[PDB]
C-alpha cells in the first residue's frame, strides 16, 4: 500500500524542462508583414518606445 | 579557340549580385523592398548547350 502511495507520488511529476524566474530586464520584439519597408520598422519601434 | 570558349562560359555560367530595390539607405516615403535576380549558374546539359 505504502509502495502504491509513493508511486502515485512518483507518477505526479510531468516531465517539464525549467521554470522561470525575476531577472530584471526584458526584450520585445517587433515582426513586420514580409517585404516591409524600414521605415515602417522604425514607426513601428518609435511607437513601442 | 578553346581561351575564348572557356571565357564565355565563365562570363555566361556565372552568378551576379543583383542587389534590391529600395535597399539602405532609402527613401523616406518608399514601402517597395524587394530583391532582384539577374544571373544563375546553369544546371542543364542544354542549358550549357
Amino acid at each position: 500500500l505504502i509502495c502504491a502511495g509513493m508511486a502515485v507520488l512518483f507518477l505526479r511529476t510531468p516531465t517539464s524542462f525549467l521554470p522561470e524566474e525575476d531577472q530584471g530586464v526584458f526584450m520585445t520584439t517587433a515582426q513586420l508583414p514580409s517585404g516591409a519597408t524600414m521605415v515602417n520598422t522604425t514607426k513601428v519601434l518609435q511607437q513601442v518606445t | 579557340v578553346p581561351s575564348d570558349v572557356i571565357s564565355q562560359i565563365k562570363v555566361q555560367n556565372n552568378q551576379i549580385s543583383g542587389g534590391q530595390l529600395g535597399g539602405m539607405p532609402q527613401a523616406a516615403d518608399q514601402q517597395l523592398n524587394a530583391s532582384i535576380i539577374v544571373q544563375t549558374r546553369l544546371q542543364t546539359p542544354e542549358e550549357f548547350g
